[PDB]
C-alpha cells in the first residue's frame, strides 16, 4: 500500500493549508513543533478525521480509499490504551476475537496470536500481567509493544503511530524503534508522528515530512533533510541533533517564508509530477457481547481493590447501623427511629451511586478508539459494559444491607416484606446509577459531573419527604416532588413497613382514636406524609422507578450514539 | 378492671416463681397495657414490666433475663415468671392496668405476698 | 433513668392544719407526675394525675402545683382519713420510677 | 563564593558513594540519569537535605558551611512557586518585605526591586498580573524569570537551580539560560541540575558533574566530558547530543565499571589535590503576620471563581429554602418543618466545610520552600493563612443564610434569637473547618484527605439527633454523641427556636397536657430529644464548640511544626 | 382539599324505618369525620364525632360506621324529631370541608 | 361558653363588612380556637378561618387577602373584617368554637343574615 495526499485542507482558520506527497513502503515520519500539524495530519491520513474539511483525494494505489478502510487499517494510539487488569495474552485474544473472521477455528486464531507474540518479542512475557498501579506491572516498553501488538493481528499493510515515544525514558525508545524497523523490513508502510527525536532514531528514516504551523515546510526522503537546509543558506554545525536543529529553525535559527521557499525546491516538482502521473460488520451481535462482557467481568474482578472496598464499607456500615438501631421499639421513638433508618438507607444508595461516574468517563478514550477502529457497535458495547459492571456491583449491597440490618433492627417479620424491601433497595440503586450514567455519559471530565450529581441528589433529598412535609408546599412548586428518586424509594419502604404497626402503649387507636394529634398508628403517619394505603400505592413507586431506569438508560445510549467520535 | 392475682406463697432460691392475674370485666387484647409491680419490705415500689394489648412486652432493665410476662387470651389471663429467684426479692406483687391516653396506673390488683426461703 | 426524691421522708402534722409534700425530680418531667396514697396493707390508689388534675373520688382539699423539676402536693385542712404514705411517680420515660414515700403522722 | 564538597555520603541504601570537587565562580551544572545524584547532590549542597545522613564535609571558602547559609543563598525551585493572582511587582514586593531588613525604608526596598526588575528583563510586565488558570497568564518563561527574581532581592552569592528548563519550549529555555549566564558573569556562582539539554545550552557551561546511580562518573570542565569519554575507548558520531551521548553511555551504547574508571584519571587527582590543600527572627511577629495576611487577601480577591461561587450558591440556597419552607405554620407539620430546616442548615455548614481541604494542601510546596528559605515562622504563617483565607470566608454564608431565611420562613422574631442563630451557625462552620484543617494539615493528596472527612461527617450526621433518638441508644455506644459537631449546632438551634411554642391549634397545653402522646409544645419536643431547658443548656453547646476549635487548631499547628520539612 | 360527597342529596322514608346516609370522601380521612344535624332556622348541632362516637343529648339510635374513604350515618327507626339536613364534616386537613347535606323528608 | 353576634345586616357592594361577637362564660385567651362559618342561600356551608387562643390566625385559602379576624382580649370579643364585598356574600355567619383535643366544632353562635346589595 502506497498512500498519497494532494491539496488536503482541513477546516474546523485552516489548520492544514496544502499538503502533497506519496508514502512508499518503508519507515516514514511526520515531525513538527507542537504548534505545527503533527497531531492532525495523521488523523487526516488515517481517516480518523471528519471528511467535511478535507478536499484532496487521499488515494491508495490509485483506488480512492473505500469505506472499509478503517477496519482494514491499524492506528496505534499516542499513549497506551491496554487494560492493566488482564494479562498480555488476554489482551491479544480480546483483540483477535472481534477483528478476525468467525468462520475460522480457534486453532488458526491462537496460531496467529502465537506468531504475533513470538515475533514481537513478548513471548518471554506472554502470560505476565500487563499491570495496573496497584499490582506490579510490566515494563513500559512491553506495554507499548502490547499496544503495537493489538493491531498486527488483522495483518494490515499500513500502520499509523501517533507519538510512540512520548512517555518513555530514552532507554526503551531505541528498542521500540528497532522493533518498528524490523517490522518494516517485510513490507509494511509505517507512518508515525514524533516529538523531538534523537539521532539514534532519525538515522533509519525513509521519508521526512515537516509540518511547521499548518504548512508543509518539507516532504521528501529523510536522509536529504540536512542537505535541504545547508543548500538554503544556513550552516551545518556539529554535535547537534539535526531534528532539534529543524525544530530550532522554526524558532529563530518567517513561517510564511520557508513555506513559500519549499514549493521552489525540486522535492516538490518531482513528486508533483509523479502524482500527476499516478492520477493519470465482521462479527455477530451475541459474539460482540460475549467478549465485551467477558473482558469487563475480568477487569472488575481483576481489580479487587474498588469492589472489595465497596463490599467491606457496606458490611461495616450495615453492622454499625444495626448496632445503633438494634431493637426498634413500638413507642414514641419508634416512628422517628424507623423513619430515620429508612431515610438513611434510601439516601445511602443514592449518594453512593455517585461512583458510577467512572464507568464511561474513565473509559471514554478506549471506547472511542475501539469503536472507530471497528471492533463492535455502540449497542453491543453498552450492553456488554452494563451487564458486567452494574448488574454484579449494585446488586450486592442491596442484598447485604437487607440481610444484615433487617433482623438486627427488627423490621416486619414476614416472608414477602423482606423481599419487597430488598427489591425496592435494588431498584433505587439501579435508578440512581442510570441517572448518574445519563448525566455522565460522553463527558470527558469527572469533576463537573460529580458536582451536578451532588446538587441533584441534595435537591431530591430535600424533596424526599422527611425534611419538609410534601403536603405543605405551595402548589406552584409541589410538582417538583415527582422528579426525585429518593422519594419513590422512601415511599415504598415506608409503605412496606409502617402499615400494620402501633406506637402508643396501652392505646388501641384502630377503633376510635381519642385526643387527636397523637399519631398513634402507622396509617395515620402514612397519610400525614401524603401516601396511598392501597397495593397500587406501594407498586406505583416501583413502576415509576422502572420508567426512570428506562428513560435514563435511553438518554445514556443516545448520548453515546451521537458523541463526537472524530 | 377487676384484676385478681394467684400463685404460690413460698419458693426456694435458684428456682422460678410464677404468678397469674385473671381479668374479669374487660378483654386483655382489647385496649390497655397490663403491668406487674412489687413493693419491697421497707415500702419501696418497683415497676417490673408490662404486656401490651397486642402482645408486645417491655421489662425493667434491672430485671434482665430473669422476667417474662405472657398471656392466654382465652380465659383473660396474663402470667409473670420470675426466674433465678433469691431470698432477697420477698416483695408484695400486684398486677395493674395502664391506659396510655391518661398515663397513670388506674387499676391495681389486691396484693399477693410471695416469700422466698430455703 | 429519672430518679425521684422526696425530701420529708416523714412528717408530723397537727390535725386540721395544712401540709405540703415535695417531689423534686432528676430530669425534666413536664407535668407527667402522679400521686398515690397507700394505706396500711393495700395497693396504691391514684390521687392526682398530670400533676394538676384530681381524680374523681378525692376531695378538693388536695392540689398539685408543679413545674420544671420541683412538683408539690398540698393538703389544706386535712382530716384523719389522710394519714398514709404518699408516693409520687413519673410516667414520662420508659422505666416508671416511684418516690421513696413520705409517711404522715398526727401528733 | 567557592563551595567545596568532599567525601559526601547519604543514606535513609547509601545513595552517594563518594563525591569530590569544588564549584568555582562561573556557570556550572550537574547532569545525568534520573537515578544518579542529580536531584540529590544539589539538594545536599544547598543544605535542604536532612543533615543526619551527610558523612562528608561541605565548605564555603574553606570555613565550614555557616548557619545563615539558607538565608544567604538562593535556591530557585524547579517548577513555579509564585502566586498566580498576585502581580510580578507584588510578588517581588512580598518576597522583599519579609527577607530584607525592616530598618531600611520602603524607598530603598523599591529601588532594589527596580534594579532587580531591570536585570530580570521584566520592565514591560511588572504592572500586569502573572496569571492563573482562569485569568490570561503571562508566558511561562516570564513566570520562571519572576520566580528567579524573587530570590535576587536579598542579593545572595550562591544561586541554586534545579531543572530550570523543564516545562518550556526550545527557544525559551535558551532565553532562560542566556539570562542565567548574564547573571553568572557577576561572580554569582550558579549551580543547577540540568536534564537532557540540546548542545546549544551545553556550550555555555564552566564545570560539570555526571552522576549515574549514585556515583561520580565525571567531574570537571564541561568542555572535557566528550574528551574524557573519547580517550577511554569510545567513539562519538556527529549530529549526536553530547548530553544524550552520555545518557546513552550510561546504558551501554556497567555502572560499577564506569564508576571506577574515573578514580584513575587526572580529573580526580587534581580535584582531590586542590581539596586536600584547601582542607589541609529577622522580622517582628507582627511584620510577619501583616504581610502574610495581606498577600493571602490580595490572592483571594484575585480569585473570582471560588469566592463568587460560594456567595452565589449561598444566596441561591437561601432563596430556594425560603421558598420551599415559606411561612412555617404552628400545626402538626410545624415541628417536622422546623426540625428539617434547622437540620438542613447545620448539615449544610458541615458538608460545605469539606471544601477547605485545599488550604494547607495545595500550597504545601511553597510553604516548605519559603520556610526553609527563612521567610517567616510557622506560627506567623499559620495565623496569616488562617485570618484571611478562612476567617472572612466562613462568616459570609452564616450571615446570608440567617438574614435571608429568617423572615421568609418566619422564625422567632426577636432581636437576640436572630443573633444567637447567626452566632451558632458561624461557630459550627468554624468548628467543622478546624476539623477539616486538623485532618488535611500535612497531606500531599486531596482524595485520601476528603474520604475520611466525608466518612466522619456521615457518622456525625447519624449521631446528630434527627435520624435516631439519642436517648434510645445502648450505653456501651451512647457516649459517642459527644464527638459530633452537627449535634451541638443542631441542639443550640433547636433550643433557641423551639422554646416558647404551641403546635396544637385549640389546645393550650402549657399547664395540664390532656391526653399525653400529643407533643403540643416546644418544651415537650425538646425534652423528648434530650436537650436542656435552662440557659446553660444553650451555651454548653457553644463552649464545647469553641473548645473543639481550639483543640483542633492546636492539632493542625502541631502537624505543621513536626512536619518533615527536610 | 378533601371534598366530601353525600351522593343521596335527598331521602324519603316513613316513620320507624331504618335509613343510612353515605359520605364518601376524596381522601383518607382516618375517622376524622363528624356528623352535624341542622334544623330549620337554627345553627348546626354536632351529632357524631370521630365517625363512631356519639355526643350527649342524643339517643343511641344514631350510629356511625365507616373506614377509609367511606363512612355512613345510620338512623334506625327514625322518629318525628329526625327530619332536617345532615352535613358530614372532615377535620383532618387544614380547610375543614362540609358535605352537601341530605335534606330528609317524610311520607 | 356562649357567643353573640352583631353587625350591619346590609352592606353596599365593593366595600367592607365588619361583624363582632361577644364570648360570655369563657376567656378567649384561655383555651380554644374561634372561627367563622358562613351558610349560603341553598344551605351550603363554608369555614372561613379562626383565631387561636394565643393570637395566631388561619383562613380559608379561597379568601386570600379578603378576610381578617382580630381580637379584643380586654372585653372578650373577636371580629370578622371581610373587605371588597360582593353580592354573592349573602349568608349567615354563626361564629363557632373549636376545641382541638376532640377536633369538632363544639359550640355555635346564633347566626345573623348579612345581605349585600345596593
Ligand atoms: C456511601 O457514602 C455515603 C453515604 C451517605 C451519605 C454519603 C455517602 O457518601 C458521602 C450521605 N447521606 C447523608 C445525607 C446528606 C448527604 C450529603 C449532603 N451534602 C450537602 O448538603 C452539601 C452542601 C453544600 O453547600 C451548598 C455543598 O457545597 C459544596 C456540598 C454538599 N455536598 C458535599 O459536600 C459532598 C461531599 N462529598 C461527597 C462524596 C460522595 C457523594 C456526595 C458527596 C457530597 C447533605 C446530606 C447519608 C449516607
Ligand atoms: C445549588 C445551587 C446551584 C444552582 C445550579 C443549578 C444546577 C442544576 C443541577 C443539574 C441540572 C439538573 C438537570 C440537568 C441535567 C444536566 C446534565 C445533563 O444534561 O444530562 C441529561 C440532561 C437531559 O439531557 P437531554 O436534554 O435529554 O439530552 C439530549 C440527548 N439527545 O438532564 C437530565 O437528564 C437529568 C435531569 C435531572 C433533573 C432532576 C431535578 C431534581 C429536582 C428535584
Ligand atoms: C428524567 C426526566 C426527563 C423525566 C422523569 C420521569 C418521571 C418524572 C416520570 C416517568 C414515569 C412517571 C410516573 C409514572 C406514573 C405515575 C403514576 C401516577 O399515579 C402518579 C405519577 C407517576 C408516578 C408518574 C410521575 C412522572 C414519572 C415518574
Ligand atoms: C427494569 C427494566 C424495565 C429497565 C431496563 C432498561 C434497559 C435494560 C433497556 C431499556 C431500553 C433498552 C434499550 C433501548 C434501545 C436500544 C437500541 C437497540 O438497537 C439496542 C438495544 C437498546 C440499547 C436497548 C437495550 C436494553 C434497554 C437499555
Ligand atoms: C481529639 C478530639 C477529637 C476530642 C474531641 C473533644 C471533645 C470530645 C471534648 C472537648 C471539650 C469537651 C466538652 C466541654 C464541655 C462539656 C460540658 C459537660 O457538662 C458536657 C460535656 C462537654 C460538652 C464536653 C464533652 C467533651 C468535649 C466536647
Ligand atoms: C383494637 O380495637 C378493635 C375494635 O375497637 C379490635 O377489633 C381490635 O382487636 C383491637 N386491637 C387488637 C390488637 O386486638
Ligand atoms: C394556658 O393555660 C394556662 C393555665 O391553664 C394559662 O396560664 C395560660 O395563659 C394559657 N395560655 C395562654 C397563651 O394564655
Amino acid at each position: 500500500a502506497v498512500l498519497s495526499f494532494h491539496n488536503i485542507c482541513y477546516r474546523v482558520k485552516e489548520i492544514l493549508s496544502n499538503i502533497n506527497g506519496i508514502m512508499k513502503p518503508g519507515l516514514n515520519a511526520i515531525l513538527g513543533p507542537t504548534g505545527g500539524g503533527k497531531s492532525s495530519l495523521l488523523d487526516v491520513l488515517a481517516a480518523r478525521k471528519d471528511p467535511s474539511g478535507l478536499s484532496g483525494d487521499v488515494l491508495i494505489n490509485g483506488a480512492p480509499r473505500p469505506a472499509n478502510f478503517k477496519c482494514n487499517s491499524g492506528y496505534v494510539v499516542q499513549d497506551d490504551v491496554v487494560m492493566g487488569t488482564l494479562t498480555v495474552r488476554e489482551n491479544l485474544q480480546f483483540s483477535a476475537a472481534l477483528r478476525l473472521a468467525t468462520t475460522m477455528t480457534n486453532h488458526e486464531k491462537n496460531e496467529r496470536i502465537n506468531r504475533v507474540i513470538q515475533e514481537l518479542g513478548l513471548d518471554k512475557v506472554a502470560d505476565s500481567k500487563v499491570g495496573t498501579q496497584f499490582i506490579r506491572g510490566v515494563s513500559g516498553g512491553e506495554r507499548k509493544r502490547t499496544s503495537i501488538g493489538m493491531e498486527l493481528i488483522t495483518d494490515p499493510s499500513i500502520l499509523f503511530l501517533d507519538e510512540p515515544t512520548t512517555g518513555l525514558d530514552s532507554s526503551t525508545a531505541n528498542a521500540v524503534l528497532l522493533l518498528l524497523k524490523r517490522m518494516s523490513k517485510q513490507g509494511r508502510t509505517i507512518i508515525f508522528s514524533i516529538h523531538q527525536p534523537r539521532y539514534s532514531i532519525f538515522k533509519l528514516f525513509d521519508s521526512l515530512t515537516l509540518l511547521a504551523s499548518g504548512r508543509l515546510m518539507f516532504h521528501g526522503p529523510a536522509q536529504e533533510a540536512l542537505g535541504y537546509f545547508e543548500s538554503a543558506g544556513y550552516h551545518c554545525e556539529a554535535y547537534n541533533n539535526p531534528a532539534d536543529f529543524f525544530l530550532d529553525i522554526i524558532n529563530g535559527d518567517l513561517i510564511e517564508k520557508l513555506a513559500e521557499i519549499y514549493v521552489n525546491s525540486s522535492f516538490y516538482k518531482e513528486t508533483k509530477a509523479e502524482l500527476h502521473q499516478l492520477s493519470g460488520y465482521t462479527t455477530s451481535f451475541c459474539h460482540q457481547l460475549r467478549w465485551v462482557s467477558k473482558r469487563s467481568f475480568k477487569n472488575l474482578l481483576g481489580n479487587p481493590q474498588a469492589s472489595i472496598a465497596q463490599i467491606i464499607v457496606t458490611v461495616v456500615l450495615g453492622l454499625v447501623i444495626g448496632a445503633i438501631y438494634f431493637g426498634l421499639k413500638n413507642d414514641s421513638t419508634g416512628i422517628q427511629n424507623r423513619a430515620g433508618v429508612l431515610f438513611f438507607l434510601t439516601t445511602n444508595q443514592c449518594f453512593s451511586s455517585v461512583s458510577a461516574v467512572e464507568l464511561f468517563v474513565v473509559e471514554k478514550k478506549l471506547f472511542i478508539h475501539e469503536y472507530i477502529s471497528g471492533y463492535y457497535r455502540v449497542s453491543s458495547y453498552f450492553l456488554g459494559k452494563l451487564l458486567s459492571d452494574l448488574l454484579p456491583m449494585r446488586m450486592l449491597p442491596s442484598i447485604i444491607f437487607t440481610c444484615i440490618v433487617y433482623f438486627m433492627l427488627g423490621l416486619k417479620p414476614k416472608a414477602d416484606a423482606f423481599f419487597v424491601m430488598m427489591f425496592t433497595l435494588m431498584m433505587v440503586a439501579y435508578s440512581a446509577s442510570s441517572m448518574a450514567l445519563a448525566i455522565a455519559a460522553g463527558q470527558s471530565v469527572v469533576s463537573v459531573a460529580t458536582l451536578l450529581m451532588t446538587i441533584c441528589f441534595v435537591f431530591m433529598m430535600i424533596f424526599s419527604g422527611l425534611l419538609v412535609n410534601l403536603t405543605t408546599i405551595a402548589s406552584w412548586l409541589s410538582w417538583l416532588q415527582y422528579f426525585s428518586i429518593p422519594r419513590y424509594g422512601f415511599t415504598a419502604l415506608q409503605h412496606n413497613e409502617f402499615l400494620g404497626q402501633n406506637f402508643c402503649p396501652g392505646l388501641n387507636a384502630t377503633g376510635n382514636n381519642p385526643c387527636n394529634y397523637a399519631t398513634c398508628t402507622g396509617e395515620e403517619y402514612l397519610v400525614k406524609q401524603g401516601i396511598d394505603l392501597s397495593p397500587w400505592g406501594l407498586w406505583k413507586n416501583h413502576v415509576a422507578l422502572a420508567c426512570m431506569i428506562v428513560i435514563f438508560l435511553t438518554i445514556a445510549y443516545l448520548k453515546l450514539l451521537f458523541l463526537k467520535k472524530y | 378492671v377487676q384484676l385478681q392475682e394467684s400463685g404460690p406463697g413460698l419458693v426456694k432460691p435458684s428456682q422460678s416463681l410464677s404468678l397469674t392475674c385473671t381479668v374479669t370485666g374487660f378483654s386483655i387484647t382489647s385496649d390497655y397495657a397490663w403491668n406487674w409491680i412489687r413493693q419491697f419490705p421497707g415500702k419501696k415500689l418497683e415497676w417490673m414490666g408490662y404486656i401490651n394489648f397486642d402482645g408486645g412486652t417491655t421489662y425493667n432493665p434491672s430485671l434482665r433475663g430473669r422476667i417474662s410476662i405472657t398471656r392466654d387470651t382465652s380465659k383473660n389471663q396474663f402470667f409473670l415468671q420470675l426466674r433465678s429467684v433469691t431470698p432477697e426479692d420477698t416483695a408484695t406483687y400486684y398486677c395493674a392496668t395502664f391506659y396510655g391516653a391518661k398515663g397513670t396506673l388506674d387499676y391495681w390488683g389486691q396484693g399477693t405476698s410471695v416469700t422466698v426461703s430455703s | 433513668d429519672i430518679v425521684l426524691t422526696q425530701s420529708p421522708s416523714s412528717f408530723s402534722v397537727s390535725l386540721g392544719d395544712r401540709v405540703t409534700i415535695s417531689c423534686k425530680a432528676s430530669g425534666y418531667i413536664l407535668n407527667r407526675l402522679a400521686w398515690y396514697q397507700q394505706k396500711p396493707g393495700n395497693a396504691p390508689r391514684l390521687l392526682i394525675s398530670g400533676a394538676t388534675s384530681l381524680e374523681t373520688g378525692f376531695p378538693s382539699r388536695f392540689s398539685g402545683t408543679g413545674s420544671g423539676k420541683d412538683y408539690t402536693l398540698s393538703i389544706s385542712s386535712l382530716q384523719t382519713e389522710d394519714v398514709g404514705t404518699y408516693y409520687c411517680q413519673q410516667y414520662w420515660s420508659t422505666p416508671w420510677t416511684f418516690g421513696g414515700g413520705t409517711k404522715l403522722e398526727i401528733r
